[PDB]
């Protein structure tokens, strides 16, 4: 946990003052006044949303969601009423793929990419057995929500330096695109249906389109092929005063 | 497409369920009422060109400013644009009064109608006076039957509280 | 991202080399026209909704093929999308101006533009057609030459901010190409 | 409030930071600049009864129809009402050039300006009007220094802008 | 949150009153000692860590009962919290400090903290030793007087920002009090 | 994930074959050297955090372009990270000697590490000398060959386990390749 | 890059606003005061391998342990290391003078510095000697002007800080 590309090569992440004021005995904040909320505001929708190009016809639907945020600064709460709105369904579920949901999810409210095969079947058991609300119920009260983000800030793509997995790095740099990328260029067809399932990695180019400024992105690329080969059983020797031995 | 039978499959489709008969009767209702709001199919499509006719010229008349330089309708194609600016809101009330709910209007015709008629400098006073002429320019008997009369006066004053 | 000041910083540092006084004359020189800049960009981001309004319209005046049924700015939501992005287009060169650099437009808006217009089917030449109007008419605000919106400023050549803003309108036209 | 020191102390909040002097560089643009801006701000405070007398007249002359019955206009005190809602706007631009940001302008006149326009039927061509009166009716020299002319417009096409 | 500029903007607002000549001599003598708040505020931030380090070395100094077992500043974690603390409180008091208005303080870092603290544990009267300490260590640098750390300045009276600083100390020892 | 004990049983599951007598020498012996094993991952994870500044250390001795500017590991940063990465290989290789199986490695670890490091533009050759250092100090610390630290074992022969770990280093070396 | 360009145009972008005039001032202020903190420019390049010099060898005079066997500065080429790591640094501060905020250094030299330091058992008491000597090396009169003095010194008192 170092994060050599967090805060230097990328900006801090945005939300709330603090949680102290939470303690509520004459308010529940400091009043960010109305001048640093609609900015907070601005920056929510470009993560939940993922830059969806939201008309103000179609922002006339959250004002309520909007006007219990400014009044009780709970983000988590926030991000709650707009997932299971019109809208957020509307773009994500209605002309999708399953697992393309399921994946959208992870890149909006959580920050990362799914880790396994098995994380996805259990999304999918909990959406069958009664609804989609139970997915983003699950997500958003998860312990991971809690001890990534919490009621402060703004849900980020975090480098976290230590990831868990590392198909969990490639696969949160392939959801998360570059600026002026937005979530509807493919007509469903999830980017990682295929690799989830399989257990192979993802397009080295598309995963450097998607890194920060200054991180010699795409570089060291050897002209064959980039996937490895699981079959193979290479020889590679040590060097000793009598000879080389093949320790393997 | 907001549609009776868009609503059920939809609400269905969140709970995870198979369409139930509270689902079926919804479109029960439409089997009854289609009739009567399909009987003015014939009468928007088949007068339509007399109806945008009588409509853009009690606009113009009632906001008689317009005509002067510098606002919309300055020359001639612009007014030529604003006859079928509102062509294409009677052929909006048409698709909405086939499909059974207001999908077509609000998202072909309301769904960011208020970026491009402020940039341009629209005014949509000018929009709603053409409308509610052609609101209040139905009497039902002769035009209708009794109930083809209130269902697509129930969709033209839906675009009227939309712009307004 | 990086401006003026930080591009000569990470040239210099490919070389490990010092910032000395041979370098600082282009910098020094960059702080001369510095309220020349600000004139500028006020100027520019004081037209900022009617160069758009006016981008749009003239896109739609020679190709009325956008306007009718299957095209691509056809109804009232394609318009407002296609609105949007004349605008967010011009800010992002009104930051790369201010900056000094376009460190910032071929990393935060250009980056995967081609390919989301591609995915999206939307014509690209069409779109560099609204580019050069909104270049032309950039040009037009920093020379003072535009027809009407007469702009009180201070006497002088503001010819190389125009050419650098060009250039910068230019990548933008060139990304997406 | 959108004023320099706002923007660099929040940032250094947001990042958990002491203020550097990147941030103290920002207070100093300040200090320069006040004087130019001040200016204004006086020029503005005494003379504001006589630039509300001729804005709300410039607007009423230039669309002589709102005073139609129906309209905004339709009796007196509603005109008095106009004068007084352009007398806020001015009031704000002083505030705005006090604070050195449009803290006050783009949360007390222009945040929610949109739905008590467009429901209250007030067409905004002629709050932009009356407010592009004021931006030429000023000469730079006479009325003013220089620069105190630049940031004044400055000011006032941001509203301009917003509204449009 | 609110500034000095801000203050008298509000004050006026509740009164529909323009601001006029007669209320700028305030501000524009804000204005006057501009550069010797610039000139105070990186004096204080130039030893912030030093300060808090002395801080809550000299709370422990004369209650040696925090360190015992049972202490609240007892373990490694607790020693780490609790410097932490000294960098917000004296980061909150050079924020209000550069703004001329306490209004950031109250809101954002003072709002709630007493009973955070009574639902935590954290004895009072030590935290408000602690504060104290580098209170007396803000005038310190801010006049100049400290026995070392001889920082060059301009030659004149800073003696009201030091009162200023103390007012704003003064207000996060009575607000957890 | 798997182990010694739930590699065999997947296997026979593959057959719908009991698991008998004959498929349990493997896993009795198994159960035999255990302790050998238990005072193996102790002295090898005894000697974590030096192992891991060795070779990293090592890694630069015969390739010092690594340092130079425009070097994969120049700044603070990447060395930071850079050690972070030897960890987290040995970490999962300790695992992996632990379970008696490799099971843990290449999906938790080698499972999309090459295309991470293409993107990132880590070089591979340096990164493989810097796993073949880690791997020859392992076996030097399960033999107790060691030319200092001098641990205390029982008597025997733990050639095995030190061929075993041997191959586990391998996949990973073989794995970002 | 911590810059105050980059510290307004974030906070526009952040906002989803055009540049405003609270902006342009902090521009201003860097157009003040740029001449002061580059005048210390030519004195970190041209005077630098003498700086360096002072200061490696004052590091090593407060802390003749390190020399010792099993310490950092067992051999000779690790001394050499260590002068090249506080050449570095010298580097980083002309960087920061140039940029007008304290984007390269923290993100070049102090950003995981930690680990790095540690693991490789560096004392960074060792490093901040070596600093704050050249922080009282330095004489207003004769070395620069008067603010060129303050703002080096408030640069290299920074990651005085940070290193702590
Ligand atoms: C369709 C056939 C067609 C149009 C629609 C219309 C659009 C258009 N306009 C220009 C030229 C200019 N646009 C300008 C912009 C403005 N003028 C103003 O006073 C405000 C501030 C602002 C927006 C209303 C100006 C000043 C010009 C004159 C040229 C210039 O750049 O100054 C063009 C030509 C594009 C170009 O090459 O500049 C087009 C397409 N004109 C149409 O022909
Ligand atoms: C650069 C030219 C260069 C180095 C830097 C340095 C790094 C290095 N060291 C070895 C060999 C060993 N490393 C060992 C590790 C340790 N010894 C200890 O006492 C503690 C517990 C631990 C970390 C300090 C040991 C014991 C050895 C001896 C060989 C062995 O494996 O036991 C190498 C060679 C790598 C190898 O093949 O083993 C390198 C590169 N040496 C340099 O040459
Ligand atoms: C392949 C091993 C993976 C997989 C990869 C994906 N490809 C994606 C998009 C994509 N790929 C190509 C190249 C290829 N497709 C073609 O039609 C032709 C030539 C006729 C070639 C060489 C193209 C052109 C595209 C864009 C159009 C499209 O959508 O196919 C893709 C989507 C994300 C992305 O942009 O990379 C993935 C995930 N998909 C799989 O299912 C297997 C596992
Ligand atoms: C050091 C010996 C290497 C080297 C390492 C670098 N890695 C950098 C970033 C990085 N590394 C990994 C892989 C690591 N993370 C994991 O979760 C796991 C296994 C579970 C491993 C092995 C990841 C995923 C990342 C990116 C994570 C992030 O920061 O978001 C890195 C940063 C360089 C920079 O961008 O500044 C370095 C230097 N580099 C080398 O040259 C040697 C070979
Ligand atoms: C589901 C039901 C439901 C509601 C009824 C409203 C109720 C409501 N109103 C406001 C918020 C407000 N409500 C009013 C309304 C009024 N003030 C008056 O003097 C009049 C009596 C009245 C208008 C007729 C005003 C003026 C504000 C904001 C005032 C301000 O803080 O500036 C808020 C705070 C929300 C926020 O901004 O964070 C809420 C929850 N919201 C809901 O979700
Ligand atoms: C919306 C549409 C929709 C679907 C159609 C299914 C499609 C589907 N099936 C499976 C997953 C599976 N699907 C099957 C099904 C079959 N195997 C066979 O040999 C038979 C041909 C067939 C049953 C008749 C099996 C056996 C598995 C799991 C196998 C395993 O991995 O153990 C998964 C993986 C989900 C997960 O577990 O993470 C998905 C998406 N899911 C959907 O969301
Ligand atoms: C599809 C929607 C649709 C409508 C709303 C009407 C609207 C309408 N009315 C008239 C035309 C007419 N409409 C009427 C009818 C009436 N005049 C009155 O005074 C009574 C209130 C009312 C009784 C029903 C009369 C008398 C004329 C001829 C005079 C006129 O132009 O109004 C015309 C010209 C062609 C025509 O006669 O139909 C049209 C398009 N017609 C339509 O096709
Ligand atoms: C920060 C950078 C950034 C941008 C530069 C834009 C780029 C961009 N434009 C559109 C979206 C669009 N872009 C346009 C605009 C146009 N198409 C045309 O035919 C014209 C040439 C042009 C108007 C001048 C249109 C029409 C759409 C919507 C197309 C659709 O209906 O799918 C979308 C996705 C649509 C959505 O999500 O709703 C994106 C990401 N947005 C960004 O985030
Ligand atoms: C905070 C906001 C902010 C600004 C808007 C600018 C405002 C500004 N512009 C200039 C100053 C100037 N502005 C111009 C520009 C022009 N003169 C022309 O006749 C051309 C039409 C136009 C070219 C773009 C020129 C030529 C000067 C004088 C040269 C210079 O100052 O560098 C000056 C210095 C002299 C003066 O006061 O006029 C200032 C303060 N600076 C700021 O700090
Ligand atoms: C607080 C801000 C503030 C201002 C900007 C001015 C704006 C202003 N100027 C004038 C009045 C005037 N304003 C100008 C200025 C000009 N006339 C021109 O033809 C040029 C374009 C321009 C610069 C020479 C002149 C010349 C008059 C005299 C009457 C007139 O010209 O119509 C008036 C009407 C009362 C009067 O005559 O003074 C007002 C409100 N007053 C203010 O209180
Ligand atoms: C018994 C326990 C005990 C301690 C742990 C120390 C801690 C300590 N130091 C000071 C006192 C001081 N602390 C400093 C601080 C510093 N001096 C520097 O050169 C650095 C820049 C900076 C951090 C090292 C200074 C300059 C003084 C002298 C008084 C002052 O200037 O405020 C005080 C008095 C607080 C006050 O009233 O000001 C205390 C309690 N002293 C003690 O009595
Ligand atoms: C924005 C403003 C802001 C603050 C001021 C702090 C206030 C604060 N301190 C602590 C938490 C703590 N705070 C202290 C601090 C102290 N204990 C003492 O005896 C001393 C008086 C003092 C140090 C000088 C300690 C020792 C703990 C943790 C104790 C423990 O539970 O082990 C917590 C709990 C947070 C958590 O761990 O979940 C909070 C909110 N945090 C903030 O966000
Ligand atoms: C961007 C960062 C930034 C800064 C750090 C300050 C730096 C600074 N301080 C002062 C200027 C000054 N600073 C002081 C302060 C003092 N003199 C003393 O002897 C006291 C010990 C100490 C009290 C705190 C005084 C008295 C002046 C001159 C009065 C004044 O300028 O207002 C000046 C103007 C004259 C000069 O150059 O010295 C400047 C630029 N301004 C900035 O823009
Ligand atoms: C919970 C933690 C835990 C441990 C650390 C081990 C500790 C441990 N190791 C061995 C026992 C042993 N350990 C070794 C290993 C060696 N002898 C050598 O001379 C070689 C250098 C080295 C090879 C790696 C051998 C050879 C035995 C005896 C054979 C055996 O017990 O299987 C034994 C049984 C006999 C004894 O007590 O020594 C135990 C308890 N077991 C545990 O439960």
């Amino acid at each position: 946990a170092f994060s050599s590309i967090q805060n230097v090569l990328t900006d801090a992440p945005l939300g709330t003052p603090s949680a102290m004021g939470f303690l509520d005995e004459r308010t529940e904040k400091p009043l960010m006044g109305p001048s640093e909320m609609d900015e907070l505001v601005y920056a929510v929708y470009k993560q939940v949303f993922g830059n969806a190009h939201i008309m103000e016809s179609e922002r006339a639907e959250l004002r309520d969601a909007e006007s219990l945020f400014r009044y009780l600064r709970d983000v988590r709460e926030f991000v709650r009423a707009l997932a299971k709105s019109n809208a957020y369904t509307s773009r994500f579920l209605q002309g999708n793929q399953q697992y393309r949901f399921f994946e959208l999810n992870f890149k909006h409210l959580l920050g990362r990419g799914p880790r396994s095969l098995e994380e996805m079947a259990s999304h999918s058991a909990l959406y069958a057995e009664g609804g989609f609300e139970a997915v983003i119920d699950a997500i958003l009260d998860s312990d991971e929500y809690a001890q990534e983000f919490g009621s402060t800030v703004v849900p980020y793509c975090r480098f976290k330096g230590e990831y868990p997995t590392n198909e969990e790095f490639n696969r949160m740099l392939v959801l998360k695109g570059a600026n002026s990328t937005s979530d509807k260029a493919g007509k469903g067809r999830s980017k990682l249906c295929y690799s989830i399932a399989a257990g192979c990695s993802q397009n080295w180019l598309s995963m450097s389109k998607a890194l920060p400024f200054g991180t010699e992105k795409g570089t060291g690329f050897n002209l064959i092929s980039s996937s490895r080969n699981p079959a193979a059983r290479p020889r590679i020797g040590t060097k000793i005063p009598g000879g080389v031995v093949f320790s393997s | 497409m907001k549609s009776v039978i868009t609503t059920v499959v939809s609400a269905a489709d969140a709970a995870g369920r198979f369409p139930s008969n509270s689902d079926l009767e919804s479109i029960q209702g439409n089997i009854q009422r289609s009739a009567a709001r399909l009987e003015a199919a014939e009468k928007l499509a088949g007068n339509h060109e007399a109806v945008v006719k009588e409509a853009g010229d009690a606009c113009f008349a009632k906001y008689a400013y317009l005509k002067n330089p510098g606002e919309a309708g300055e020359n001639q194609e612009k007014i030529n644009k604003c006859y079928r600016d509102v062509d294409h809101y009677m052929r909006l009330v048409n698709y909405c009064l086939v499909v059974g709910g207001t999908g077509p209007l609000d998202e072909w015709g309301i769904a960011g109608a208020r970026e491009v008629y402020r940039t341009l400098n629209l005014p949509t006073s000018a929009y709603v006076a053409s409308i509610a002429y052609t609101r209040d320019r139905l009497c039902v008997p002769r035009d209708m039957s009794a109930q083809a009369g209130v269902e697509f006066s129930a969709y033209l004053d839906y675009l009227i509280n939309a712009l307004s | 991202m990086l401006d003026a000041f930080s591009r000569v910083v990470v040239n210099s540092d490919a070389k490990a080399a010092y910032v000395g006084g041979s370098d600082l004359q282009a910098l020094k020189s960059f702080i001369a026209d510095g309220n020349k800049r600000l004139d500028a960009v006020n100027s520019i981001v004081s037209n900022a909704s009617c160069m758009v309004s006016d981008a749009v319209s003239g896109m739609i005046c020679e190709n009325p093929g956008l306007i009718s049924p299957g095209g691509n700015c056809y109804t009232n939501r394609r318009m407002a999308a296609c609105l949007r992005d004349g605008e967010i287009i011009l800010r992002y060169v009104s930051y790369a101006l201010l900056a000094g650099d376009a460190s910032v437009l071929e990393d935060r808006c250009l980056n995967g533009l081609k390919e989301t217009y591609i995915a999206l089917g939307v014509p690209t030449n069409s779109s560099i057609r609204a580019v050069s109007i909104m270049k032309a008419q950039a040009v037009a605000f920093i020379t003072n030459t535009a027809t009407e919106r007469k702009m009180s400023f201070a006497a002088g050549d503001c010819t190389s901010l125009a050419s650098e803003v060009a250039s910068y309108f230019d990548r933008v036209g060139a990304a997406i190409s």
